[PDB]
């Protein structure tokens, strides 16, 4: 909650190679949900590969 | 690819008549890059390349 | 402080080969990766001193569009091969002449050139052209100058045929700028330079000389 | 203001009610970020009236969409004003034009 | 009328200028349409949608 | 993961085998047969499968050996 | 010769106005004009130190979303006006406090700020606020700090009494940089060039000093390349 730095290093280590699932509605086919490796970025928006 | 990727690959591969550096002989892709970066030849110059 | 800036802390030089290298510097201030990379690239491609073949004489050849019997390659192809011939000239000499004479059948190469000891050929296995008939002979008088950058034949416009001047030892330079973070500052810059030279110098030495030229150009202001 | 417009902005700004429009003409006696007091002309005064008009401006009031409703004065003290002139500009208004 | 207004302000009649890359200083190969456009900030904020 | 699916043949069986190996490394005390290189157990299991050290038959044989001991 | 270049020198400063200047570098070789111009433009536009208003304290004011009697501009507008203050602070001080007291009708401008001799106001005609009543009075205490870049109030690290109002600080004095490479007439050669840098700033930073600071930054960053080794 206090958002210390070591929390940020721990977060990097947990997300190091943990894939996440991205989805967009409507899910017309199975390509509407795909797994990506996350890269932590400053901001509030998800960056998507073109 | 779509949109800007296609447009860039199209523009870079187009062919222009009497562009700067026409008829030049290049040792390979590396020297084509060197000629483009040194403003010797244009992107659309007709050359002979090994 | 207002005059304190981030200097690179991780510098990694990976040598793919004796003429290819990749230098990674991290971290850099925001926007400095492009500044340094572009400046170094312009210096290394258009302002680096070096030695290269400039002019040629071939017996019986008057124009670059003329034909010579016994050689497989056309004259313009021969000039193209002469372009990519790495040479070192001893310091203090700004013009040298080398000769190449060969009769027979087979590939005539750069190692068949006789010099005066002040010229070193980095690539003796480089193929100059190919003689097809046993009765065919090639006589060649090559001029090597010292200059800066990449001066093409068209910009320099008797039987003297001009060869594109590849003075700079740099054959390829590319740079990419990626993200890098220290602490919570995620806006820092990391610079990756992939470099390939002809063999006259190692890529690291070439980067050193380019940086030296840039730094000395600013001496009157620092 | 929009550099390229259509000429309709004044109508929307005036008729939306967000701006403070002068009910009677006169001279702006007092201006402040929350008040405009105007001295009405002699020719348009009702018999036996005080002769002065007071406009209290809305300052940093929440809207229905959690936005800001602010009215800023656009006049000077002593500036002549007529009926229908804009005295304060509401949200998204610049000198009586929708912005 | 638009072109006459452009000529009054001493600007190109095509509305296109020559622009330079800030990262390199090299001019772009074609003129670029540069002007002024009225933009709006819609009430779809990433703060209220993250 | 083309090498892993080539070594196994079926993506689903590969997922099952890698899951068993990762659970062995995480929940159990089993150690990795390849350099970890600061990688998660799932990826290390995938790398072991790609190298041919870990298969379903190998896991079953090791389980039988553990049961015997 | 070929291996030795001619080092550029500072040959001319032309002061068009307080906020506009031109600096001439001569002589330059082929291609070096563009390289130096782009490097100097990127350094000048990004990494130039300056002074900016950071905190304001106005008597009788608790927050920015408020109004003061006799003042036509809201406190938000007054802070936005103060953001455009051009202040030069004598070297050795990274912090200073100035005061602004004014009573009576009229435009309150930057020339009414009382400084301690180590602070120079570059734009005295800059209007800060307006007093619309003869009984109106304004009394503000402004904090000016030295810095570099753009430091928003939210990004400042976190007691603060109620009444102290934070102001977003844009420390960089450089507003616009242009550069042109023209022909140079030196001795007998024709390959030499000349670089003209047009600088539009807020008047706090001298042109020559800006050029030398940019060159120093560039040289310091190149020092890493001059000594390339595994670190």
């Amino acid at each position: 909650e206090r958002e210390e730095a070591v929390v940020w290093d721990i977060l990097d280590e947990v997300i190091r190679e943990h894939p996440v699932l991205l989805n967009r509605a409507p899910t017309l086919h199975r390509l509407g949900i795909q797994a990506f490796e996350p890269v932590l970025i400053e901001g509030k928006a998800i960056q998507l590969h073109p | 690819p779509s949109q800007d990727v296609v447009l860039g690959l199209y523009y870079m591969t187009r062919e222009k008549i009497n562009a700067k550096g026409e008829g030049m002989y290049l040792t390979g892709p590396a020297e084509a890059e060197k000629a483009y970066r040194t403003k010797t030849a244009e992107l659309h110059a007709r050359v002979k390349v090994r | 402080s207002v005059t304190e800036f981030l200097k690179p802390r991780l510098v990694d030089i990976e040598q793919i080969s004796t003429t290819h290298a990749k230098v990674t510097l991290e971290p850099l201030e925001r926007g400095f990766g492009h500044t340094l990379g572009n400046a170094l690239r312009r210096i290394l491609l258009s302002s680096m001193p070096g030695c290269a073949v400039t002019e040629v004489e071939i017996e019986g050849v008057l124009h670059e569009y003329s034909t010579k019997e016994g050689v497989q390659e056309d004259i313009l192809e021969i000039l193209l091969n002469l372009k990519g011939l790495a040479v070192r000239v001893a310091e203090g000499k700004d013009e040298v002449f080398i000769t190449l004479n060969k009769s027979g059948s087979g590939p005539v190469v750069a190692g068949d050139i006789t010099h005066d000891g002040d010229v070193e050929i980095v690539n003796p296995e480089h193929v100059i052209c190919h003689l097809t008939s046993d009765n065919a002979a090639i006589a060649m008088r090559i001029k090597v100058e010292r200059g800066r950058g990449y001066v093409p034949a068209s910009a320099r416009i008797i039987g003297r045929l001009l060869v594109d001047a590849t003075f700079s030892p740099v054959d390829k330079i590319a740079y990419s700028v990626e993200a890098a973070r220290v602490e919570q500052r995620t806006d820092l810059d990391k610079l990756v330079i992939d470099m390939e030279t002809n063999g006259t110098l190692e890529p690291e030495e070439a980067i050193r000389r380019a940086a030296t030229i840039l730094a000395e150009q600013l001496d009157a202001f620092v | 203001k929009p550099l390229v417009g259509t000429g309709i902005e004044r109508n929307v700004a005036v008729d939306s009610g967000v701006t403070a429009v002068a009910k009677r003409g006169g001279v702006i006696q007092s201006v402040d970020a929350s008040r405009i007091v105007v001295k009405v002309n002699e020719e348009e005064l009702i018999p036996g009236e005080a002769g002065i008009d007071i406009y209290n401006l809305t300052k940093y009031t929440r809207s229905n969409q959690n936005t800001c409703i602010n009215q800023r004065p656009c006049v000077m003290p002593g500036e002549p004003v007529a009926r229908g002139d804009v005295l304060a500009d509401g949200p998204s208004t610049d000198l009586g034009e929708l912005a | 009328s638009i072109k006459a207004m452009l000529e009054l302000a001493d600007l190109p009649a095509s509305g296109q200028l020559t622009l330079f890359d800030g990262r390199t200083g090299d001019a772009f190969e074609r003129p670029v349409t540069v002007g002024y456009m009225y933009m709006l900030k819609l009430n779809h904020l990433v703060d209220d949608k993250m | 993961v083309q090498d892993a699916v080539e070594k196994i043949g079926n993506r689903f069986d590969l997922v099952l085998v890698a899951a068993r190996r990762a659970r062995q490394m995480q929940s159990g005390g089993k150690d990795a047969l390849v350099p970890e290189e600061n990688d998660k157990p799932t990826v290390i299991a995938l790398r072991e499968i790609e190298e041919g050290l870990i298969t379903k038959d190998v896991l079953d044989a090791r389980e039988r050996q553990e049961q015997q001991e």
